[PDB]
């Protein structure tokens, strides 16, 4: 399995992509990935219990989401395979992601509603079920809420922080994790859904599409800076309430822990790496 | 200590917060007397379920970014 950068899919790739996913959509199997990343969002918080998110469980959380997500296109589809959103190169919209052969763009000015693309509401094939509103439409702003994605020298000096994650392992931390999730620093990954706005900056982010290309890209960044700290681990290693420590196991699967997902060649490689 | 209540008519939509598969929240919002459902992170910012990734001071300025963010769609119960 090699997990690709968008930007290079061909023509054929891009198809087989967009297919595998309306088919998962189709079948009530994607809405459930949605639900999922819902329950979490909503209940890890930084005083108690905490998985998903706003955590130091937060990058193999989400290797195995996204690994349990494209091995669901695999079923539909087994030449798809995820591909990765490289925002600080890609990072207007005039990139080739927002086309209407890939992703569609961004929203009209009225109510946001995307109007071209393969996830228009136009098209009938991209309801949207999972909501925390009356609006059944896929929605954008693109750079509308913030003005630039992260660039590549704010993605270095945070591939430059040793620690992977810091005590109280929450939102407050200092650290390479939650400085990666982005809610202290020049703000990485909570940025990139700000910028891409509509549902992508709500609770039911998997909504769009690219929620899996953004985090993709994310889980690549974990990989790169497992290269650039090779002496340097998942952190905690043991005894730590509300917070999934490096050898226990993570809700909602129960029988994978961090230990398992920090290797990622066990299951895909990069084009790149 | 918890925040104030609040109840005001924000862009035409009654807001209002009190202090009380999601968490347990010490403060509610309502939209319309429908629940928002809102959280406080770590350095007592605080988001929402419709506006999840960029922390705001209040409460009531979680409730007003999700009327902003809503353009008058009802909101759902969560
Ligand atoms: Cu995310
Ligand atoms: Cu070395």
């Amino acid at each position: 399995t090699v997990r690709k950068n968008q930007a290079t899919l061909t023509a054929d790739e891009k198809r087989r992509f967009v297919a595998a996913v309306l088919e998962l959509k189709r079948s009530g199997r994607y809405d459930e990935f949605v639900r999922t990343h819902n329950e979490f969002i909503m209940s890890d918080t930084d005083s108690g219990e905490r998985t998903g998110h706003r955590s130091p469980s937060f990058l193999p959380w989400h290797r195995r989401f996204l690994l349990d997500f494209e091995q669901a296109l695999q079923s539909v589809d087994s030449s798809v395979t995820l591909p990765y959103w490289d925002w600080s190169a890609d990072r207007t919209v005039r990139a080739s992601l927002w086309a209407p052969d890939f992703l569609g763009g961004t929203g009209r000015s009225t109510d946001g509603r995307v109007m071209d693309g393969p996830f228009a509401a136009s098209t009938g094939n991209w309801p949207i079920n999972v909501r925390v509103d009356s609006r059944t439409y896929l929605r954008r702003s693109l750079g509308g809420s913030v003005a630039e994605l992260p660039t590549r020298a704010e993605v270095e000096s945070v591939l430059a922080i040793s620690a992977y994650d810091l005590p109280p392992y929450n939102s407050a931390s200092e650290g390479f994790r939650n400085h990666l999730e982005g809610w202290r620093g020049v703000n990485l990954h909570n940025r990139v859904h700000v910028w891409v706005g509509g549902q992508m900056a709500t609770g039911v982010s998997p909504n769009d599409p690219v929620f899996w290309l953004h985090h993709a890209y994310v889980d690549k960044l974990w990989a790169e800076w497992q290269r650039r700290h090779p002496d340097s681990a998942y952190v905690p290693t043991g005894g730590t309430p509300d917070v999934v420590d490096l050898n226990e196991t993570m809700k909602p699967w129960n029988t994978v822990r961090p230990a398992d997902l920090l290797d990622h060649t066990a299951y895909y490689t990069f084009d790149a790496l | 200590a918890a925040p104030e209540s609040f109840d005001e008519v924000y862009k035409g939509r009654r807001i209002q917060g009190r202090p009380a598969h999601e968490h347990g929240g010490g403060y509610e919002v309502f939209v319309d007397g429908v629940q928002l459902h809102v959280m406080r992170n770590a350095d007592g910012s605080w988001i929402s379920v419709v506006s999840h990734y960029d922390p705001v001071p209040t409460p009531r300025a979680a409730a007003r970014a999700a009327v902003d963010e809503l353009q008058g769609a009802p909101l759902l119960p969560f």
